[PDB]
């Protein structure tokens, strides 16, 4: 069922995040103990570690997260299957840099090639309907799933179809396999929502509401399905030190309110 | 038109807070564009549900005084000895307390003949003579040392905080010791409803930043 991967490369990725991780770090997240988001643009939450609370940059954290379950679960992924159908030439749509259809098609062309190695590797399912030469019929069918219960947002789909191609190097083993599992982690972080301003009375309602439901998603799935993850399998490396921040240690703030 | 720009300030700084979560059963850690002197603070859940509490005791025993609808249980047979000057303090002052349902006649070495109580001090003062004679006493002389000044009952919405001061000690200490006890403790559980209920409530509050017993309510953490 579990495939070997034997790749000399994928060990050495591997060596580096073993070396890499803070031994103190990985306990206060072992240990951790969710309070709430504190910002959803910044991508901060709270979390209290035995008696003392801390500032948590999440969006570090998940992309640690999802890097990790890519290189630990590689070749053995699941699939996300999506008449709402997805096509990558239309995707890069929103780019005005793409002044050419040269240049839109030479990001698919890369991706179209490698589609074997994609699909095998990441199960990042790429599927041709029109002729082999053709590019504009080329479509994605699944994503790997990392976590179960949890699908990225699409938001993030065309910027990751973009830095597949034009920042994705193919022409070394270690570096490609580094930048994939890289740009997969970039779309699989939960998205940042910028703050809108609600006691403007410029803005509409439905702008209103829907800044509302994007705040109300996050925090759904930083409770239920990011951080109790993040609290069993994440395995903190050093570099991440300085997104964990100590806040108030409640002792002191006992002390306080010690006598009513 | 001037008016003290500082007061405003203080009030528009809560208002423009939500709610994060409760945070080790003890606290409710709440977060605030615009930031001149207001980020994240935690929140006392006893002191908060207390001051709720308090001030909701404050303006019923203020319109329960106002309006003239103060309860006033009859008191039998009680008496007690009184100094010439005290009969004397009280024959003047007899008008002032009636206003608390405190009622009650001189007469005449002297005695003092109290008719009504409201309930809340007939349970406090649970029979003991001594204890209703210091505490009327107590009132008497902030009246008398400009302590506490009368209530002015001249006027025809009610706001309690600008009749607050008149409050005698005696009902002060009572109406603390009833928010005290309803207020929620150290490790009860809070849901995030329940902190958002609790924070909204305080935000409505005349002083939201301090608990009964003039002990600050919240804390600023960042
Ligand atoms: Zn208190
Ligand atoms: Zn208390």
């Amino acid at each position: 069922e579990r495939v070997n991967v034997n790749l000399t490369s994928i060990k050495k990725l591997r060596e580096k995040v073993d070396d890499s991780i803070h031994r103190e770090l990985t306990d206060i997240f072992a240990n951790l103990n969710y309070v709430g988001v504190v910002d959803e643009e910044r991508r901060l939450a709270a979390i209290q570690h035995d008696l003392k609370l801390f500032l948590i940059d999440y969006g570090s954290v998940c992309y640690e997260l999802f890097y990790q379950i890519g290189l630990t679960d590689f070749a053995n992924f699941g699939k996300i299957n999506l008449s709402d159908d997805i096509v990558l030439y239309n995707l890069l749509s929103e780019f005005d840099e793409l002044n050419d259809d040269a240049s839109k098609e030479k990001i698919i062309s890369k991706i179209w090639d490698m589609s074997s190695m994609l699909n095998e590797y990441y199960s990042i399912e790429l599927v041709n309907d029109g002729l082999d030469n053709d590019l504009k019929s080329v479509k994605l069918k699944s994503l790997p799933l990392l976590l179960k219960g949890y699908i990225p947002s699409l938001v993030k789909l065309p910027f990751f179809i973009y830095r597949l191609g034009k920042e994705v190097d193919w022409e070394d083993e270690q570096e490609c396999l580094d930048g994939i599992l890289r740009e997969i982690a970039l779309l699989y972080i939960p998205d940042m929502v910028p703050k809108v301003d609600t006691s403007d009375a410029s803005l509409s309602e439905d702008e209103k509401a829907q800044f509302i439901n994007r705040k109300e998603h996050i925090s759904s799935l930083l409770e239920h399905v990011l951080f109790p993850c993040i609290k069993r399998r994440f395995l903190a490396p050093r570099h991440i030190l300085k997104d964990v921040v100590e806040i108030a240690n409640l002792p002191d703030l006992y002390k306080v309110f010690e006598r009513c | 038109g001037k008016t003290i720009t500082d007061f405003s300030i203080s009030r528009s700084v809560l208002a423009k807070y939500e709610v994060i979560n409760q945070v080790d059963k003890k606290f409710i850690l709440i977060r605030c564009q615009s930031i001149h002197n207001c980020l994240l603070v935690l929140v006392d859940q006893h002191a908060c549900d207390e001051r709720i509490r308090l001030e909701e005791l404050f303006y019923s025993l203020l319109t329960e005084v106002v309006t003239g609808t103060f309860v006033a249980r009859d008191l039998k047979d009680c008496c007690i000895e009184v100094d010439r000057t005290e009969a004397d303090l009280f024959k003047h002052y007899q008008s002032e307390f009636k206003k608390w349902g405190i009622g009650y006649e001189t007469i005449e070495t002297s005695l003092l003949e109290i008719k009504t109580l409201p309930e809340m001090l007939t349970s406090k003062y649970n029979g003991d003579k001594d204890y209703l004679k210091m505490v009327l006493l107590q009132h008497a002389h902030d009246l008398k040392d400009f302590k506490k000044l009368p209530m002015d009952l001249s006027h025809f919405k009610l706001y309690w905080w600008k009749y607050s001061s008149c409050v005698p000690t005696v009902f002060h200490e009572i109406l603390n010791s009833k928010a005290c006890r309803s207020a929620v403790m150290f490790g009860d559980e809070l849901t995030r409803q329940e902190c958002i209920i609790l924070i909204s409530k305080l935000s409505r509050c005349h002083n939201p930043f301090e608990c009964a017993h003039g002990r600050p309510s919240m804390v600023p953490i960042a």
